[PDB]
């Protein structure tokens, strides 16, 4: 009947889960660049900067 | 136009090649920043600014 | 190396750099290390006619 009996497995998947997606989510940052992805970079302009 | 009434046109709706610009040597200071100027022809925009 | 250019194209010796004789008649790499000298000769390599 009742449930939230199982908290600690359910923290660990959540926990496995949400560093997965942060993970996955930093790669949308310019880090000071001109775009966040590199075809663009690449295809604008040539290589010495 | 004078400096201080710089003319300003918008270009759009055309197919421009930029190389009879860069090949041409009647210019003294052809200088491009964001862009290398040898990739214009790869390159589609919208509303061009001159 | 040694020749002799037009006064206005000395900026086209450079190492990453675009040009008619820069693409036609001399190349730099981008990579090159050493020195670049230049010195006027109107006096000599010019003709009055």
């Amino acid at each position: 009947s009742t449930a939230s009996a199982l908290g600690k497995l359910q923290n660990v998947v959540n926990q496995n889960a949400q560093a997965l997606n942060t993970l996955v989510k930093q790669l949308s940052s310019n880090f000071g660049a001109i775009s966040s992805v590199l075809n663009d970079i690449l295809s604008r302009l040539d290589p010495p900067e | 136009a004078s400096v201080y009434a710089w003319n300003r046109k918008r270009i759009s709706n055309c197919v421009a090649d930029y190389s009879v610009l860069y090949n041409s040597a009647s210019f003294s200071t052809f200088k491009c920043y964001g862009v290398s100027p040898t990739k214009l022809n790869d390159l589609c925009f919208t509303n061009v600014y001159a | 190396d040694s020749f002799v250019i037009r006064g206005d194209e000395v900026r086209q010796i450079a190492p990453g750099q675009t040009g008619k004789i820069a693409d036609y008649n001399y190349k730099l790499p981008d990579d090159f290390t050493g020195c670049v000298i230049a010195w006027n000769s109107n006096n000599l390599d010019s003709k009055v006619g």
